[PDB]
Formats: C-alpha cells, structure tokens, sequence
DNA sequence: GCATCACATGAACTCCGTGTTCAATTCATTCTGATCTG
DNA sequence: ATTGGAGTTCATGTGATGC
DNA sequence: CAGATCAGAATGAATATACTAAA
C-alpha cells in the first residue's frame, strides 16, 4: 500500500544533491514547516515499495545538556554540587532556531526512518538524539523488520554514494555516548573551576573581581603554550656562532659587502674549512642578479591600542600619562574621543574640510597643500565596531598652544591623520649575487622611487642607501678583502600566532575548526594581548595564573593530560566498562588533588602578594 | 672460500672481518654472494667490520679518497641548527655527519641539500660513498655524487628521550 | 467621605508631567499592576469638593479592529463576502500589555472621570475606548450632574493646561465615527484585496511561493512613485550641449574661467558660427562690477520629516532603524518626543535654560559660550499644528554615556538646536562681467563676512572659493585661450530616500508615524531593494505588477484617492452627512472596483509572465 | 500708376510676381497701397514670392543684405533650450527662424533680447527686413530696428502640431 | 445521539558574572594564472 | 508607542468515553 | 622571453507569512 518514509541531514546543498541523485527529477519542494530548508518529496520505492520519500535536512544540532536543575544556582550553592551532584539531562537549546517544528515534522508518521547525517562521531550523536525523538512519534513498530537506514556515504561524491545506497545499514551504537559523555566531562569540569575562581580567585579584591577566570580542560593548556615561550625568554640563554665575511671590489670610489647565502653555521672548524677555502680568492664571477617592485602600504586609521602602543614607543612614555594627555587633549579640544576601536571613517565625515583646516604650522606645508591640490585617495576600508569615529584632529593649533608632551601627542595625531590620505611609497628592492668558489653569495638594497606617505612619517621611511651597480650576467667584478666574524643575541623572536596553531597541532587537542575561537576566548579573558607583528605576550592575569598551576598543580596543566582523557574516551569503543566509573574516578582523583588545591591556595595567594 | 669470496667481498666493500664472518649467519654451501649482503643489510657492521680507512684522516695528511666504500652513521646533525631546536628554515640545512667504520669514525659535512637522510633518521643507516671524497683539515665533503643510502639497523635502542 | 476623580492620558510621560504640574510636589506615585504605566494619586479639588485623584497612562492604542476568527481561516469564504458578510468587531491591541484588564482592575468607585488624550483626530477613537470600558466599572452614575469630562489642552504648556483644568468640556462623537470609519475602510479594502492578490498570483505561478503580494491605499502609491520615478528613468532621449568657455588672466599665476550667458545652444553648426564670431578678437572688457551682499537662512526647528530626511541622506540610516534609535533615546530621557510636527516653539519655552546646560561638551564649548554673550536670536516664525513640541535635547550627555547611534542621531539633534537659535551667516557675492566681441561673459564669486550658523553645522556652510580680484571700469585684461565644450543631458538618477519624503508629505499619503512604517514594509516584501547611496531601485516582481493596474484602472494607484477619501469623510467628522449611508456608498463604489478587477486581471497575467 | 505703386512697395520691401499681384487680388480693379498690403498678406507667401534673393545664401559667401526686403518665418525653435524640457528656463531665451522667401529656407538666430514675437508665434507670419541685415556666415542675425514682425494670417498648415 | 468528566494546556498571578559548537546562503578584498620585449 | 523574568496553579476548551 | 598589465579561488559580512494602517 502507498505508504510514506521521510529522510533527515543536515546540509540544504547535501539535500538537494541526493534528492538528484534518489529521483534525478528533482523531486517536488514543500516550503520548510521548520521555518528554513524547504523540505522536498517523491513518490519513490523504496524497497521497491510505493513510498512517499519526504527528505529533509535539519538546519542545526540541538545540543546543550547544561543542567536541568536549578541546583547550579550560583555562590550561594552546595560546592559538591561541581564534584558529582547534579541531576543531569539536555535541553531543547537554540530555539531562537526553532527544532519544535522539527520535532512535529518528525511526528505524525512514517512507514521507514533512514538517517544519512553526518559521517562522523558527533554526526553519530546527532543520529542518535535525533532517533530517540522521532521513534516516540513514530506510527508503530509493526512486524520484526528494522525501521532505521543508515548510509555509508563518506562525502560528495557520486560513485559512493551511489553504492552507499546499497550500503545500507543500522548505526554503530555507542559513539554518540562517548562523544557525550566526553560533552558532561566538559560540563563538570568548567563549571567547578569556574565555581571555585568566582570564590577563591576574586578574593574580594575588587578592581579583580570583575574580570573573570573561564577555565576548561583546554584552555588552561594553551595559556601554558601561549606562556612557556615567555619563561624560556626569562631563560634567556644566549648562544654562540660565526658569520663569513666579504668584499667585491668597487670602483674605489664605494664599497660591496656581500651576506654569505649559507647564512649562519654552528661551529668551529667547518666555518675554519670554509675560509680556507675562501681565502684565496683571485676572481669573482656575476652569476645573477634581481630587481623586484613591491610598494609599502599606507597606514590605517588609528587606533586607541595603536596610539598607546606607538607612544609608548615612538616619543614614548607610558599609558597611565597618555591616558592623561588624551583627556587634557579632548578638553582644550582638539581630538575626538580617546577610546576609538574602529577603522572606518564613515562617509558623513567631511574628509576635504578636515584636511582644509590645515594650512599653518609649515612643519606640514606645501606638502600637504598640494595634498589639498588635485585629488586625493580614498583610505583603507576597516572594521566597523560600533564604538564611536576613529581620531581625527579639530581646529589645529601651533607651538605656543598645548606644549609639552600634550604638544606632542597632537603632534603625532596630526601626521597621522595626515598620512591617512597620500599614495602609496613604491621602491626597486634589488639584489645581486656574486659567485666565488663553492659559494654563490648574494648583496641586497633598495631603492626608493615615489616617497607618498613616507614624506610625513619619517619615523616610517625607507632607510637611504646607494643603488648597487647593476650589471649584466658574467662580468669579473673582482674580490677586495674577506673576514671571518661573530654574533649573536638572545633566544628571539617571540613567535607569533601561526605558530600558536603549529604547536596547537603539534600537541593534539582541540577540535577541526574551532581553533580561532579559542584563541578569542582565551584573549578576550584577559590572558594574552595582541600586540605589533601579530604578537601574542601574556599579560599578568594569565602569567600569575599559569604560575599558581605550575607551583603546585601542574596536572590540571599536563599538556598531555588532554590528549590522555581523550585517548581513554577513544579506547571506549567495542566491549569494555561503563561510562560510570570512566568519569567517577577520574573525576574524584581530581577532586581530591583539587580539595588540597582548595587547601593550598596559598601559592596563587603569594603570586597575589607579590604582583596582583 | 678464496676467489668467490674474494668477489663478494670486492662487489660491496662490505669488509666483514673473519671473527664477525664466523659469530654472524654464514652457513657454508647456502649463499655465495646474495644472501649474505642481503642479511648484513641488518647487521652491526662496528663490530663485524675491519677499518678499511686510514690511521690518521682526522690528522689531515690524507688527501682523497677513492673506491666504493659503505658506512654506518652514528651522530647525524645539522651544523646550522641550535641545540635547543633541530628543524627550522631559518638557515640552509647543513648536516654534520658522524660517519662510522668500525674502528675509526670520522665526520663528513653536506654541501648540497639532499632528500634521502632526514634529522629523524635511526642511526646505522647504510650509507655508501661511490668516487672521489675530500677532506680539508678533519671534515670530509659530500655530494649527491657520492652518497647513496641503503638503510638498515644497528640493532641498538632508540637513544631518544 | 471624599469622591475619587480618575484621569488617564494618551502617553506615559505626558502623564508624568501632568502630574508634576497639577500636584506641584504632592506625587504619590507607585507602578501599576502591568510593569508598563504606574498609577499616581493626590489629593485636590473639582467643582468645590476636596476629593482625590488617581491617574493613569494608556499605553497606546486601548483596542483594533478585526473580523470574525472563521473568516480568518484564510479558506472558509471567498474575500468577497467581506464586504457585506463579514461581521468585524474589536479586540485589545497588544495582550502584553493586558491594558483592558488593567483598566477594568483599576476604576472600581472612580465616580468622576476626567480625559486628556490629544485634541486631533485619532485620538477620539481611543477617548470613546477607555470611556466605553470604564462605564461598566465605577460606582453608577447616582448623581443628575454628568460624569464625563473632555479636556481640551492645545499647546503642552504651563500656562495652556492651567487654563486646560481651570476649564473642561466633552467629547464630539460624530467625528470620533469618522476616523473610525476611515479605519474600518482601509481594513476592508486590504483584507480583501491583498488575500485575493496573494491567493490568485501564486495559484499557477510557482516563483510567487515564500513571498506575500499585498495591496491597500498607502502601499499602492508608495510603490507607484518608485515605478513613475523608473519609467520617466528608462524612457529617455540622450542628447547634446554646446558650450563656450574662456580663459583669462589678470596680473601673473592668476586664472580665472568665464562664464557664457547664454548657458547652452542645441546645434553644432549654430555653435560653431558662434565660436567663429568668438575667437577674432585678443582683449576684453568690463562692464559692470557688482558688490552686492545676501544672506543665508536658518533652519527651523527640527521637525520629524526633517530628522528623518537628514538621517537618511547624511547618516546612511534607514527609516525604521533612525526612529527605533529615536525611540530609545526618548525613553532613556536625553531628547524630548520623536514623532512630532509642530515647528514654532513655545512662546514660554525657556529657551535659554536649555542652551545653558549644554555648555561643557567640547565640541561646542567655544561657540556655545560666545553665543550666549550677546543673546539668543529669536527663533524663525515657523507653523503650528497643536502637536506636541518639537524635537530638543532635554539634558547634556557627554560620549561616554552614548554610543554609535548615539552620537550619530544625538549630535544631528543638539547641532540643529545651537543653529536655531544662532544667528545668520553674511555673504558678498561679486559679479564682473566682460565683453568678448559682441557677447557677454562674465564671473561670480562668493566670500564670507561674518559666519552665523555655519560655525557649528559644518556641512551647511558656505563653500570656499577664491575671491576675484578688484575691477575698475575701463580696463583691458589679458584674454587666453578660448575651447568649445561638447556635453551631454544627463539622465536622471534614481529615486534618493530624501525626495520620497517631499513625494509623500505633499500628496499626504501618510500621518507623522506612518511614513516610517509604509517605506519599511514596502523594503521587506521585495518590492524594491536599496543600493549605494541610499537609492530605491524597483525589483523585477515590483515592476511587473504594478505596470498592470496603469493599463487596467489607475484609479487604485493616482497618488489622489487617499486625499478624495480623506476629504470626504471630513463631511462626516462636521455631521454635513449620515454616517452609515456614506459608508455603503463607499463601499458599493469599491465593491464594483473589486468584481472588475477580478474580471480585468487575464491581461496582467500576461504581463506578469513576461519576467517569468 | 502700376510702377510707381511697385516702386512703393519695394520701399517697403514688397517684392511680389505679377502673377502674384493679380491672383491676389479679388478683382484686377482699382487697388491702393493698403489694399494690396493686406490682400498679399492673407494669401501664402509660398506662389507669391517671386526671385528676391541672390541665392548663395546657405553658403558663407554672402555677408549683408541691404535695402528694404520682405520674409516669413515658417517654424521656430528655440536652440538655447533642450527638447525634453521645452519650457525650461535654465538660459536666457535664444530663438533660431526657418526664415522662407518662397524659393529658400535659411536661419535666423535672435542676436537681441525681443519680445514681440515668442515661441507661440502664429507660423508664417510676414516679417520685414528694412536697411541693414547682418548676415555673418550666410545666415542672418536678428536685431530691434530692421527685423520688423507685421503680423499676418495664412493658411494654418499647422494647427500647433 | 447526547450529557458528562477528566486531562492537556494556555494564561494570569506570584516570587525571586559556566566548556563545546556552530552556524542552515553569497559581499567586495586578497593572494594565484595568460602575454611583447634587452 | 515601546515594558523584569521565572515557576506555579487554576480556569477552560476539548476529546474520550459511558449512557 | 616575464614586468607591467589584466583575470580566477580563498576570506568573509548578508536575511526569509499574515493579512491593512497607525499610536
Ligand atoms: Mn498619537
């Protein structure tokens, strides 16, 4: 008899790809009772039975098992209640989306269920939740025939899918609860360290009770790897090598130093072997030489961290009295408001008149008339945050107005609003590489040919240096004088946020694109900051709380200790124990080492002490 | 015995010393030329091998060397790469080699980066210079021209952590 | 022993400052058994007997109009039984607010009431909606003397509501039952027509799905104008000018452009001939010099039109986005009420209290100090409409306290009020006009004397050129070169947001508050989609259906019927006619209109199909 | 007498054909100055206007026309203004005539500001050229003193369309 | 066929600063491909 | 024209059932 | 025979029934 079967995913293109492939008539579409991805249907067999395929793809996950006790309550609640007590269930989360409709979409009644989700452990979960849902709504189980049709499709690809179809099937079980329960883990854990900062942490201190301590089985290990490149700088072990040096004769009248392209060895006699070889130097050869065109980039609006940063820097003094500069500034009235986080000078802004106010003070002159003159480029589009507009200067003074530092500070506004506006500084970087002995060594300048911006920020300006005598391949350009040198410096190089994903790989936890949020996470709690060249230095909230772990408890740290819980979650697959004991004594192992952490509160009470 | 195994010997310069023919497997009317290299492939060629080298290449009065020789490696590191870290691109990778005979090691440095030996490599891989080799105080030179890896095992531990 | 007297008013914070006035101090308020308007007491007199007063604030409309649930159904009857069998009755807007329980809780006793909702139209439906409600709930009408009481206020002053409680009168129901049936009407005419529209159109054509076709008497027009600005767009003849120019110069590194009287000739021969006469000649002569002097004028205050067209065009905000910032802005108490249209302010207004607390911001703390020195100028003699006043910060605000929108909105706000009171900007406009050959050229040129309101509102100043050097009669300047121009006639653009407003306040085809709501639904339907530069571009689907009614019966679109159907219920508002017979006979006119459409809609179909 | 009446007509500028003058004419009768005047200037310009321009006047070779001399204008369009916006006032009003002698049509473009005759001039209305008449590039421009509109009525060929 | 009753449910009344993960469509930008000539 | 939100319990519409 | 000169893929902001009108 005709009966009917419905069909759940999750991908509107997934859907309307397969219902090409189940009908290649692209079906017929029913506009989404679930208020998005309409819903499509056939008149299909399935079995080669009479079945009204009605296929839909859901448009999220529901997940969030939270709580569902009002026993989470807040600091007047039981502690043991963060240890194991709390009667815990999920919640129909998200409904901003909807998912009721889906559930009553899922209701009424179908002859077959088939669930081609996600091919993977958390598309598992979604089957599973989604499966305990719609067989409580479901027609009835008549007969011993299974009513559930899983695909073993692996991704887009016609071929397999096209035997996946024939590859049909039941869902492994037991994934979804791994997954899950590796969810509630995440659940207990944050939320009792996150209980016990808001007790402890703050310690009535009042200027740090506002911020806030987000713990989570992750994010305390990538503040060790956003810290431990800071302790080994403390290290600062210094190190020791040698740098071959070279002359190419010029005309006598300049001088061509060369770089030694096998650049820097770690030795004593090697570097020795090399000299010996290149000490008797009677030609040089010209083997190549390279001239390239890449121009610098005009500035961006300023920012509040960008100013601070370069004034701290630059004239250079700290944020406390650039913060007072700042207010002084905005009263005698001169500079927009002091706490700008946007790049976008909204068009309203009357860019012609604000650089018409301008025509004194000759340290900008002619310069910045012609500027006025024909026409002017528009700026770099930004990020729009909402804030307020970025700085610009108002009404401009001279000398004998502010003075001082606040003098100054204008000053540094008034260029760079200035430079805001201009072309693009374009230069020749070329190179030339001379060949002598088993070595092929290679000198570089540049060349600057448009100055743009760099004529109002000299600060930023390409540095002067005299072209190199380009020449056509194979010329002598004999050898002058070579030398065997040393250097060295510090261990550099903060490294930066490409290599915070590296490593973050490297060590194995986390998840396949949820990365940069935590990275926001853990940035926007105050533990690391941004900073020029894409740097991430910790700051001391994060530097005394990584200290206080060290100290005392480096388990919760372990930066292994992650990848271990979750080896041991994986190896919960095909026979073994229950989830009960897994969790239960983990979890109470933890609290005992955590209850003598409580009693031994002290350490992070002395780094309090000695830096808050 | 004599000619033929005059010939095996000569075919791979694979040197085996007589005590190390007698403790290895060398079972007599079974193999002549094949099965015995194809085995020492995995042999400790330090202890079962004679120093075909000179007495003094760390002196430097040996020049160049020449003919077909295979050796074992014991410390493999790039010159140009700080203890703390080992891989990096920061410099051209340079590998100092300590290259081992049996009796009298030596140490060989790479001119041209090559990508058959990486920093990972387990130690005694069988590395076989083929031409005209030259040391300049107490380092030998190489070349793509005169390494080729055979691989193989010390039967040693990993020493590593 | 006392009686009770209960007031209600229209707006909450109108009810506030009722109170302020009537109870000069003695308030005893407390919030209401709704969260959204509290209730305040005191104690007074009326009509010779000290008794106590309880007051009030509905928080908007008390009840709407609406047919029967079955013919909600969407599929019971044909829309055309609305006309004559549907019965409509009215049910309380807005059940969050459960206004109509909280005056039937509240009331109980309240022997003497008195209303003060707005004196204009649209408030007599409301007035006739409270009493209609309170009726059933005071303590009966024992007394022969009547119990209600009309408040006629006309201007929200001291003085005026002093003269408005020491004097009261009663409410005019025949021209309640003109608004009333002006409501009724529009409520047919769309329940009829768009059901039909959106029932019919998506019946066979399948594109029509997810989206809904609507039809009435302010959405019709609003699209109209649009679609009219769109025709006269694409039909169009480009053609071509001709223009002689020439060039001039009076001592050294001196140039000056004339300028031709005859602005433009229509043919390239006669331009040519033109050119021929022109170029035989080397000197040029003056003839008249000019030294007059005007004036620029400032604007008036800040009404809602105004606030809305000037957020559009300058701010690059929408509508509905600028009055729902209004919106919060007014609530928060920093700007007085947003949807106003009264222009003249309160002759006893204090205008200077006003302008003397905002004097510490400083952006303006140089010209608001320099203002108040010589006295505020007199506001323009504007026009009065017996609304509430017109726009004005209320209280200084400094950024921090605001936000984005904020100091968007607010400083368009406060600038506006600084201009009003300024005084005006004094111009010199110099014309010199020379003689080339037989023709007449000549140059003109403006300079500032003495800025007014052009020191505090940038944009409206005074563009900035260069002066023309001082003529005496009889000289002979050097002549230059002289080069003939070809141009050509512009199409116009598309329709701005600012000249929809001037399209919709001139032919009234909305009220103060309606013309905000109309342009976001005409957006949110699909119609037409906005571009850069804040312009209306018609969409395919827009331009296809509204083409028909054109070539049908354009008497549903002609930007006039919603002033003929105002106009003629006004005749019912006077009681010159019988209130129920006017609205059959409206309703048979549209019920004629609604059988042709039905009947006249084969040809729009095949205009419809042309896009799909 | 005949010559002496065809003498006072072209001191008015009147230069008609004989065949002209007495198809006119209601009746080859007694006629006078004004008689003539007003009969001519009823009847069309077109079978009446005899050989009166020296041709060549599309052409620049021409450069003045002097003496009393007799004209129409046929259409009139304003060339100062564009056609879409045919009453606009953005520029000073700048008229061009399609100016006929019954053999030629040439253009008159306004050189003076004149009010007498506008854009909603009865079309082929009778017009005299007395004395001095600037033809710069073989087309005529326009002035206060000779260029003299008499009126007239003829055959409304155009009915303003 | 009809009066009844208990159950679901919507609404009126009253009392009281958590990890993880996405997340369902198509901008203007930003870092990857074809072609004469010293 | 533009307002606090959550849990509880009670009145009511209705579907299921018995007479 | 690839700079100077014009063209594609990755990065990344985007929303969806209820009817009109109007406080
Ligand atoms: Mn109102």
């Amino acid at each position: 008899v005709m009966k009917t079967v419905l069909m759940v995913a999750e991908k509107p293109s997934l859907a309307q790809s397969i219902a090409k492939i189940l009908s290649r008539g692209s079906l017929s579409s029913h506009k989404g009772l679930n208020g998005a991805c309409s819903v499509h249907e056939y008149t299909g067999t399935f079995a080669g039975q009479p079945v009204r395929f009605k296929m839909t793809s859901v448009c999220g996950h529901v997940m969030t098992l939270d709580f569902l006790g009002k026993y989470n309550k807040w600091d007047k609640v039981d502690p043991a209640e963060l240890f194991s007590q709390a009667p815990t269930e999920k919640k129909e989360a998200n409904p901003k989306l909807n998912m009721v409709k889906f559930l009553q979409v899922e209701g009424r009644g179908c002859d077959y269920i088939v669930l081609w989700l996600d091919c993977d452990k958390e598309g598992e979960n979604i089957c599973f939740e989604v499966l305990d849902a719609v067989l409580p709504v479901m027609n009835k189980a008549h007969g011993g025939e299974k009513t559930v049709f899983r695909a073993r499709f692996s991704s887009i690809t016609d071929t397999d899918i096209c035997n996946a179809m024939a590859c049909l099937g039941e869902p492994d079980h037991n994934e979804a609860l791994s997954v899950d329960a590796r969810q509630e883990l995440d659940l207990r854990i944050g939320c009792a360290f996150t209980r016990f900062q808001t007790k402890y942490f703050q310690g009535k201190y009042g200027d740090l009770d506002s911020s806030l301590i987000s713990f989570g089985p992750c994010q305390t290990p990538t503040l060790g790897f956003c810290v431990e490149r800071h302790d080994k700088i403390q290290s600062f072990k210094p190190e020791t090598y040698w740098v071959l040096q070279a002359k190419v004769n010029t005309d006598k009248d300049r001088s061509l130093l060369l770089d030694w392209d096998r650049v820097r060895v770690f030795d004593r006699e090697i570097a020795q072997m090399f000299l010996n070889m290149t000490k008797l130097e009677k030609e040089a050869q010209v083997e190549a030489t390279s001239r390239k065109e890449k121009a610098k980039q005009r500035p961006l609006a300023l920012n509040t961290v960008e100013m601070l940063r370069v004034a701290s820097s630059s004239l250079g003094m700290g944020p406390q009295h650039a913060m007072q500069t700042a207010e002084r500034l905005y009263t005698q009235g001169y500079i927009s408001y002091p706490r700008t986080e946007t790049t976008h000078y909204p068009e309203n802004f009357d860019l012609k008149g604000s650089l018409r106010q301008q025509a004194n003070h000759p340290y900008w002159a002619d310069t910045v008339k012609r500027l006025l003159a024909e026409g002017i480029n528009r700026p770099r589009k930004g990020h729009d945050a909402g804030d307020h507009p970025p700085i610009t200067p108002m009404k401009s003074a001279t000398e004998a107005e502010l003075g001082g530092d606040a003098w100054r500070l204008y000053e540094y506004i008034t260029r760079h609003f200035i430079a805001t506006v201009s072309h693009d500084c374009k230069y020749l970087q070329s190179t030339i590489s001379f060949r002598i002995g088993p070595e092929l060594f290679t000198c570089s300048g540049k060349t600057v040919l448009s100055p743009g911006f760099t004529e109002v920020m000299p600060w930023q300006s390409v540095p002067l240096e005299e072209s190199l005598p380009t020449c056509q391949r194979g010329d002598a350009f004999p050898v002058g004088e070579v030398k065997m040198l040393e250097k060295q410096t510090n261990p550099p190089d903060y490294l930066t946020e490409a290599e915070l994903i590296t490593l973050m790989e490297k060590h194995g936890i986390g998840t396949d694109a949820s990365i940069p949020v935590h990275i926001n996470n853990i940035c926007q709690r105050n533990y690391v900051t941004v900073e020029s060249g894409r740097r991430l230095k910790p700051t001391n909230l994060g530097i005394v709380l990584v200290h206080g772990y060290y100290k005392i408890d480096a388990e919760l740290v372990l930066p292994t200790i992650r990848s271990a819980v979750e080896k041991q979650l994986n190896l919960i697959a095909q026979g073994k124990a229950d989830y009960r004991q897994v969790l239960g004594h983990t979890l109470d192992v933890f609290k005992r080492k955590f209850h003598y952490f409580v009693d031994s509160i002290a350490g992070m009470d002395e780094l309090m002490e000695v830096s808050f | 015995m004599a000619q033929v195994a005059g010939a095996a010997l000569s075919q791979a310069g694979w040197y085996l010393s007589d005590e190390g023919i007698e403790a290895c497997t060398s079972s007599p009317d079974k193999v002549n030329v094949n099965d015995i290299i194809l085995i020492a492939l995995n042999t400790d060629l330090r202890t079962i091998g004679k120093k075909f080298l000179p007495s003094d290449i760390n002196s430097g009065k040996v020049e160049k060397l020449e003919g077909p020789c295979v050796l074992q490696i014991q410390k493999i590191r790039n010159v140009a790469a700080p203890k703390d870290n080992e891989e990096s691109q920061a410099a051209p990778r340079m590998l100092r080699l300590q290259m081992t005979d049996g009796h009298i090691s030596c140490t060989a440095v790479e001119f041209s980066y090559m990508s058959k030996i990486s920093l990972n490599t387990p130690p005694g891989t069988k590395v076989k210079l083929s031409g005209i080799v030259d040391i300049k105080n107490g380092f030998l030179l190489l070349n793509d021209s005169n390494t080729t890896v055979l691989g193989g095992e010390v039967e040693h531990l990993i020493e590593k952590w």
